[PDB]
């Protein structure tokens, strides 16, 4: 022990406690942006996607490479992390559930080709050892698909020169405000598991001029539209995330205090009878 | 000593003292973050120093009426071979719970299949 | 009758059952009922009228978008929107005292190009605020 060294550790675990609060208050209000911003992003991509769900499925079909369930041969991923730390665990289970399915494909000789979205999937993918074919990191605290595009671009370059054959994003679902939980998500190639489109099939689509250059338009928009949403929900998740760490770290540094305060009274206690009886067994 | 007690004993129970301390290290670093800011090198000391320390525990013959366990004695090459296989991560495969009061290491195995 | 959405990345601008829409295209508007073909659709400047059931109308200008229509469930992708009352004429105004701006602006046939689709726009916004008077 000794009392000043202790009444030092008391004084900086204090102010790291009051430090940790005020971070659960900023990760709180960014949650509050993260989310509203969701929600208005929400209802175009769950449109776009319900719109290629019924192109997915009814007659006068033209043919499209994003549309047939070719062979997988290797398997693509668009990866999103924080660039940040205090998210608690979020990035490493999203990251063990890849590396999970990465080696199914593995164990079929299906290779991984793995695009990132923020620096924590850069390091650990570089590091561990993935194929990171792409990457861009930073986003800041309002992502815009603008900067997000040119790794997808790459993505998409990569399946319609043929190589790349199923594309997937991973990401975390806002499933609450205090509950989320890491998915992956089948992309590019339309799943035809999606529902028939039975319920109106008394339309066989049909076209303005050039089916292909409308098409293939309609679903470059839609990858990006998938991504983008995938990205603001995995932002709201962060902040979600944090919030709980931070209150974590607060009440154990709450619990800390309580009992170094402890060591230090025993310590003041003794050191007032170690004198005393010094100076009487002294004054003799 | 290595001179009296032989490289593989000694290299073992030094082994097993710098995992130790530095788990002890981590300690400080986990209370008040939790292991989730911890390098995934310390996640694995980590995991590696706490089954050392169930590992540690042994169920004595004179301790049968405080607990129900049937005692055992453990000679010292099943020790160190046990402590080895630890080290270098050939048993990074089973749970925590496994390792607490049991003898050699084989039978660390055999209580992980009935968990 | 049936059903059309409106959207943007930006926003839902519509949703909801429609007797009856009219809407800009590329070779212009056309009409759109229950009974059309189901015609996937590149659009150009403009706006898009909404009747919905019992026959009351709403009257939305476009930046721009796709009609998809496989389904009588229709929508519109767009890629920016707003209504005759979330605009205004002085909005509108504005828009065209932004075209003559980029108009004056500068010599590149692209950027005159951007600035003539300004024009357009800014006049489409002002024809759909004489669509939400009528």
């Amino acid at each position: 022990a000794g009392a000043k060294d202790i009444r030092s550790k008391i004084a900086s675990v204090q102010n790291t406690q009051k430090i940790t609060k005020a971070m659960e208050m900023v990760a709180a209000s960014k949650m509050r942006k993260s989310q509203d911003r969701m929600a208005a992003s929400r209802p175009y991509a769950e449109t776009m996607r319900k719109v290629i769900g019924h192109l997915a499925h009814g007659n006068l079909e033209y043919k499209h490479p994003y549309l047939e369930d070719r062979d997988v041969k290797r398997v693509g991923y668009l990866v999103v992390s924080t660039d940040r730390g205090l998210a608690g665990g979020l990035n490493i289970n999203l990251f063990k559930k890849l590396l999970a399915e990465m080696k199914t494909w593995t164990d079929k000789g299906v290779q991984a080709d793995l695009a990132m979205i923020g620096s924590k999937g850069v390091s650990f993918f570089n590091s561990v050892g993935g194929n990171v074919v792409a990457q861009v990191t930073g986003m800041g605290d309002n992502p815009s698909l603008s900067e997000l595009i040119g790794p997808v671009k790459v993505m998409l370059q990569a399946y319609d020169e043929g190589r790349l054959d199923k594309l997937y994003i991973v990401s975390n679902k806002f499933i609450n405000t205090m509950s989320q939980v890491p998915t992956i998500s089948q992309l590019l190639p339309l799943p035809a598991s999606d529902d028939d489109d039975l319920k109106h099939k008394s339309w066989d689509y049909l076209y303005e001029p050039d089916p292909k250059a409308l098409l293939d338009t309609l679903l470059r928009r839609y990858v990006e539209s998938q991504v983008y949403q995938g990205v603001v929900e995995n932002l709201a998740s962060e902040q979600a995330a944090r919030m709980v760490a931070m209150k974590a770290a607060t009440d154990n540094g709450g619990s800390l205090i309580k009992e170094l305060q402890l060591v230090y009274n025993k310590a003041r206690q003794a050191s007032i009878t170690q004198e005393l009886t010094e100076i009487v067994s002294g004054a003799a | 000593d290595p001179l009296v007690v032989g490289q593989e004993h000694y290299d073992t129970a030094r082994g097993v003292q710098s995992i130790l301390q530095r788990y002890q290290e981590l300690k400080d670093i986990i209370a008040i973050l939790g292991m989730d800011e911890l390098s995934e090198e310390d996640k694995l000391v980590v995991a590696r120093a706490r089954k050392i320390q169930r590992f540690l525990s042994q169920p004595f013959f004179v301790a049968e009426v405080f607990t129900g366990s049937p005692g055992k004695y453990v000679s010292l090459k099943d020790t160190i071979r046990g402590f080895k296989g630890i080290m270098e991560g050939e048993y990074d495969h089973l749970p925590e719970q496994a390792f607490y009061m049991v003898g050699s290491i084989e039978e660390a195995v055999e209580k992980a299949k009935k968990l | 009758t049936y059903h059309l959405d409106v959207v943007s990345a930006e926003q839902q601008m519509f949703s909801g059952l429609v007797e009856k829409i009219q809407v800009t295209g590329s070779e212009g508007e056309l009409g759109i009922y229950p009974g059309h073909a189901p015609l996937l659709t590149a659009i150009k400047p403009g706006m898009i009228r909404i009747v919905k059931q019992h026959g009351h109308e709403e009257f939305i200008y476009l930046s721009g978008g796709i009609l998809e229509v496989q389904p009588g469930n229709v929508t519109v992708l767009a890629d920016t929107a707003i209504r005759g009352q979330d605009l205004d004429e002085a909005r509108a105004m504005e828009a065209k005292r932004k075209a003559e701006e980029h108009i004056s602006s500068s010599h590149g046939d692209v950027d005159y190009a951007q600035a003539s689709a300004e024009l357009a726009k800014a006049i489409a916004q002002l024809r759909v605020i004489e669509l939400t008077k009528k």
